[PDB]
């Protein structure tokens, strides 16, 4: 808060503009690698009420519907084992729709194989 | 926004364009003096130690020699009244960027401000994680994302609604 | 230790912010780390320079931070295009590339 | 009054453990749950503390060294130790330090005193008996306070002199152990901080005499001397320091 | 003067390793496309052209 | 070897310790490059007499 520090601070230029603008850059950078890497579907696929797939157990991998979150046993031992003018700026996805996604992805290769990441 | 980037058109999406910063509105001194002001922003000098924050009551458990308490980062988060005995905690006063949400310049002028990691009592008025909006309507309705706020919240122009 | 990967991101990330922040704490030089002690002890000719040399510590500290964070977002932005890859040809396809 | 003591008999002081004591708090701020690595005039880790004995007939009053801080521990029952001496000449050309804790409360006084060879308090089988100093011409800084007080009670006591100022730590602790320092943990409190401005290179145990010639009550002290290293404090969540590492003893401790 | 001696040392010093991690960038880069081919051209017959 | 270059080098805080850390991250990540490119394989084949 000190106005003779930021008029001292002003005799060196755009130092200040370049710094926030490279960690903005970095922000955005985050939010489309997230993008890049889990948005690749634009249809949201859902499993069948029926768990019937010759034999094969996804109990594991799929979301378990008595869990608020919406994510599956192993996506939630996985949350549980990861434990003066900075701010943090949140995700632009967060953890429950990158679960959707998720979500998503797996319906789409259990019940369609590789055809919905080629089309229909 | 135009004088942030430097342009009389600006395009859509969302630009940082400022910092805001919640001025102190009084100074308080407490020496072995003035009154304590408490759940304000202010200036504060306890026992020499200088300072600018919000006091509130804390669940602390001081022992008797201790006096101001330090955080990891080794700043006063907390301090011992030197007149009453008791405790308060030290929360830095509120600041976040001041980022413009707008649509094109060729479509519309209309503008909305988001305070990054601020809440909305401490500044059309809608409280989001990413921080406190004002300007944009919030809707029940979900479209896909056009202008990015954060915490799945996104904006679009259609008024601009939120 | 499964998820050595992602916590060594989050251990790098929190320790870049604890040392930039530890930073505000050295005087560079300078009689004290705190602005205002400087401006309430000294006169405006020898607090400048005094200012001067903590904005010029200051400042190097924050470009050094910008610049390992730039260094680890390349290295992240690598990890996700790796990441993508892996998300097209292994889980949308089969892919017939070794390991 | 000064009283010579001829009847003591002749033995060289023991040494000892120090185990993990001698840690007090570095400073007045709260801190929780947190790891915090100071660099201060500490006690070393099991290090080599002189051991001085009073028993019936031992009676240790030696003259100390200061250096830069000492470490004074008490293994004491029945209230023998009474105060301290500090000093450089200990006599009337220069300015020292007295501390006596007496039947009613704790004296500091800052004068020039002419100290007797053999200072002692008494006491009759009540305290009538007081043979410290022959005179205080120039006094500066006074300041009375209230008491600081098998062998049942341990007393650690931590002095500093930096700056002018006379940092005094103090902790007590309820013991059964017989006849050396128990091992355990115990961050020493801040008791006070004295602005005396005096130099102290030597210091002096004052000790009170037992009559029904004397009688030496039963009781145990402990020097140690303090270096300059760094210490890594464990701050709980209730703010006390639970444990410590000593930065240079051993390499996994480093 | 040793202040000026510090800082310009100090200088260099962090030029030097902000160039190493930018090399050790590339060459981190470069191993991960030699681990590549080694797993698709020696373990295994690649269909990817050249 | 010199003391005063040293106490006034203190002043500056934490910046020799960010550039071991960067070197010793550097110098870790060679071994592990090098781990990732050979080490592909646990049993060590021998070709026949
Ligand atoms: C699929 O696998 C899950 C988990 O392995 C099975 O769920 C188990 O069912 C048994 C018997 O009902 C319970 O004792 C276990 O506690 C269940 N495990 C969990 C993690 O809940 C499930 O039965 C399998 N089969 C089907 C058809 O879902
Ligand atoms: C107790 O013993 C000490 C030690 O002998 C005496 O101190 C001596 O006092 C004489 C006085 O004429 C001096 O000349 C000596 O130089 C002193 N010696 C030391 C080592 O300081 C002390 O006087 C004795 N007390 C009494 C009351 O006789
Ligand atoms: C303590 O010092 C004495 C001599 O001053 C020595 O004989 C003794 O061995 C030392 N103790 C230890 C544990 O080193
Ligand atoms: C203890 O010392 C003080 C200070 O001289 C004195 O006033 C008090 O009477 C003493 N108490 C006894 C029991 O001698
Ligand atoms: C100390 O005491 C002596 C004798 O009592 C006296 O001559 C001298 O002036 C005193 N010094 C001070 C500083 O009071
Ligand atoms: C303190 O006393 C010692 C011993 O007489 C002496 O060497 C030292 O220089 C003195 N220090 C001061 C500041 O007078
Ligand atoms: C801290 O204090 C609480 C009570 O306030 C107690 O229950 C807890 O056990 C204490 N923690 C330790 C480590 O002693």
């Amino acid at each position: 808060d000190s106005t003779e520090c930021s008029n001292l601070l002003l005799q060196y230029g755009s130092f200040c503009t370049q710094l926030n603008r490279a960690l903005t850059g970095i922000a955005v950078e985050q939010d489309k690698n997230t993008q890049e890497v889990f948005a690749q579907v634009k249809q949201i696929y859902k499993t069948p009420p029926i768990k019937d797939f010759g034999g094969f157990n996804f109990s594991q991998i799929l979301p378990d519907p008595s869990k608020p979150s919406k994510r599956s046993p192993i996506e939630d031992l996985l949350f549980n084992k990861v434990t003066n003018g900075l701010t943090v700026l949140p995700p632009l996805l967060t953890d429950e729709m990158i679960a959707q996604y998720t979500s998503a992805l797996l319906a789409g290769t259990i019940t369609s194989g590789w055809t919905f990441g080629a089309g229909p | 926004t135009k004088c942030t980037l430097k342009s009389f058109t600006v395009e859509k999406g969302i630009y940082q364009t400022s910092n805001f910063r919640v001025q102190p509105t009084e100074s308080i001194v407490r020496f072995p003096s003035t009154n304590l002001v408490k759940n304000k922003c202010v200036n504060f000098n306890f026992n020499g130690l200088t300072g600018t924050g919000v006091l509130t009551e804390s669940n602390k458990k001081f022992l008797p020699f201790q006096q101001f308490g330090r955080d990891i980062a080794d700043t006063t988060d907390a301090v011992r009244d030197p007149q009453t005995l008791e405790i308060l905690d030290i929360t830095p006063c509120s600041f976040g960027g001041v980022s413009v949400i707008t649509p094109g310049t060729n479509t519309s002028n209309q503008v909305a401000v988001l305070y990054q990691g601020v809440n909305c009592t401490e500044v059309n008025v809608f409280q989001t994680r990413a921080g406190c909006l004002i300007g944009a309507e919030h809707v029940n309705n979900s479209y896909e994302c056009d202008i990015p706020i954060g915490a799945g919240i996104c904006a679009s122009y259609q008024s601009i609604i939120a | 230790s499964a998820l050595g990967k992602l916590q060594d991101v989050v251990n790098q990330n929190a320790q870049a912010l604890n040392t930039l922040v530890k930073q505000l704490s050295s005087n560079f030089g300078a009689i004290s780390s705190v602005l205002n002690d400087i401006l309430s002890r000294l006169d405006p000719p020898e607090a400048e320079v005094q200012i001067d040399r903590l904005i010029t510590g200051r400042l190097q500290s924050l470009q050094t931070y910008v610049t390992q964070q730039l260094i680890r977002a390349a290295e992240i932005r690598a990890s996700a295009n790796l990441a993508a890859t892996k998300m097209s040809e292994c889980v949308l396809g089969q892919s017939k590339r070794v390991d | 009054q000064c009283v010579n003591l001829t009847t003591r008999t002749q033995l060289p002081p023991a040494y000892t453990n120090s185990f993990t004591r001698g840690v007090y708090y570095p400073d007045k701020v709260f801190r929780s749950s947190v790891l915090h690595s100071t660099q201060d005039l500490f006690l070393p880790f099991f290090s080599n503390v002189t051991w001085f004995h009073a028993i019936h007939k031992r009676f240790d009053n030696p003259v100390l060294p200061f250096n830069d801080g000492v470490y004074f521990a008490s293994t004491e029952k029945s209230n023998i130790i009474r105060g301290w001496i500090f000093g450089t000449t200990l006599d009337s050309k220069t300015q020292s330090l007295l501390i006596v804790n007496n039947a009613t409360n704790v004296v500091i006084k800052v004068c020039e005193f002419q100290f007797c060879n053999d200072p002692f308090l008494g006491v009759y089988y009540m305290e009538s008996e007081f043979r410290v100093y022959s005179s205080a011409n120039n006094c500066t800084f006074e300041y009375v306070s209230q008491p600081f007080l098998n062998f049942k009670n341990l007393r650690e006591f931590v002095f500093k002199n930096i700056d002018g100022y006379f940092k005094i730590y103090s902790k007590h602790t309820p013991i059964n152990l017989v006849r050396d320092l128990p091992q355990g943990f115990s961050a020493l409190e801040p008791l006070v901080d004295l602005p005396i401005g005096i130099n102290i290179t030597r210091f002096q145990t004052l000790l009170a005499l037992h009559r029904s010639g004397w009688t030496a009550g039963a009781a145990a002290y402990y020097v140690g001397y303090l270096q300059p290293r760094t210490f890594l404090l464990k701050y709980n969540e209730n703010g006390t320091i639970t444990d410590a590492v000593d930065c240079a003893l051993d390499p996994l401790s480093e």
